[PDB]
């Protein structure tokens, strides 16, 4: 269907403990494929999915080069912004960036993005037209000026439209057997008695990809979320995901309940019962 | 503004006493990105703990996955201990095999 | 492929 590539940059200062640490991670869809950590004994851009390992020496040195320039750029960014806000020399501060692109089922540019955050809140973002900026505050406006007078917008658009999309498609082709493949959740229901009168029924979805999924409980055929305990969808560590939803029910009434699971990997919605 | 981290402790595959598994500690929703995470067996630090790379979500909050090999038994306990500036005390969550 | 444009703040 539709696809995305995204890069996440984070720079966090540590006054009295060294120079700002810089970390980057790249994603295609829900799949991380690259990483960089300034604190690594030998900082380099490293592969996190089989289908990038094939990239040649010139790729990895170019990426490593880019990340080292990145850490320098964001270090300046932190220092400059720290000046804008006239903050105390005290504690840590953070500068984050997420950028990348969405391509439709046709393989064309749907939307490009490139937004920055300072200390966990929007700071400045490239608007959907890839030509203007939204400054979240007085300081970000100063930055806006600098970027407009430097023509940063055009530079970003050139990459978001061309390079970003091309390579996204490339990675998509190169990793097709996993990126364009959906794994269906393996589902079951567990039984946990609380007392002689109440028991918990937990409905599990394990080993699925992608992350997006839906779990719900029904009584006699009619919903009843408000009574349902979820956990946030979590990563198994094997690139797949997990989730459960539970409901406390009267001992003896287990039959009345059915768990319902919808996921891209299932031909048709599934129905479980204890 | 600081955000307290949310913690989930859970195995990679369904738990079977004596059967080699992977224990996960999933930490999310925290800010700033500075954080210390250890995993405990019976209350004692575990040497080899792997640490995914720190990433972040739409709301800019951070998440990271720590994990290590382990063999679940009837008696042995397991915990994740997280230390973060948003809390005064380290937060400890014990693994429940039913969750 | 990461982006290699100049940054300003």
């Amino acid at each position: 269907g539709s696809h995305s590539m995204r890069y996440f940059y984070t720079a966090v200062s540590r006054p009295g403990r060294g120079e700002p640490r810089f970390i980057a991670v790249g994603y295609v869809d829900d799949t991380q494929f690259v990483r960089f950590d300034s604190d690594a004994a030998s900082p380099r851009m490293e592969p996190r999915a089989p289908w990038v390992e094939q990239e040649g020496p010139e790729y990895w040195e170019r990426e490593t080069r880019n990340m080292k320039e990145a850490t320098q750029n964001f270090r300046v960014g932190l220092n400059t912004l720290h000046g804008y806000y006239n903050q105390s020399e005290a504690g840590s501060h953070t500068l984050q960036r997420m950028y990348g692109c969405d391509v439709g089922p046709d393989g064309r540019l749907l939307r490009g993005y490139r937004q920055d955050a300072y200390d966990g809140a929007d700071y400045i973002a490239l608007n959907e037209d890839l030509r203007s900026w939204t400054a979240a505050d007085a300081a970000a406006q100063i930055t806006r000026r600098k970027r407009e007078e430097a023509g940063e917008a055009e530079q970003c658009r050139n990459y978001l439209e061309g390079t970003c999309v091309e390579w996204l498609l490339r990675y998509l082709e190169n990793g097709n057997e996993t990126l364009q493949r959906a794994d269906a959740p393996k589902t079951h229901v567990t039984h946990h008695p609380i007392s002689d009168h109440e028991v918990t029924l937990r409905c599990w979805a394990l080993g699925f990809y992608p992350e997006e999924i839906s779990l719900s409980w029904q009584r006699d055929g009619e919903d009843v979320t408000q009574d349902t305990e979820f956990v946030e969808t979590r990563p198994a560590g094997d690139r797949t995901f997990q989730k459960w939803a539970a409901v406390v029910v009267p001992s003896g009434e287990e039959q009345r309940y059915t768990c319902h699971v919808q996921h891209e990997g299932l031909a048709e919605p599934v129905t479980l019962r204890w | 503004i600081q955000k307290t981290p949310q913690i989930q402790v859970y195995s990679r595959h369904p738990p079977e006493n004596g059967k080699p598994n992977i224990l996960n500690c999933y930490v999310t929703q925290f800010h700033p990105p500075h954080i210390e995470i250890q995993m405990l067996k019976n209350g004692k630090k575990i040497p080899k703990v792997e640490m995914s790379d720190m990433s972040f979500s739409k709301d800019w909050s951070f998440y990271i996955l720590a994990h290590t090999e382990f063999t679940p038994t009837e008696t042995d306990t397991y915990a994740c201990r997280v230390k973060h500036d948003s809390m005064a005390e380290p937060k400890t969550v014990y693994w429940d095999r039913d969750m | 492929c990461t982006s290699e444009e100049m940054n300003a703040f």
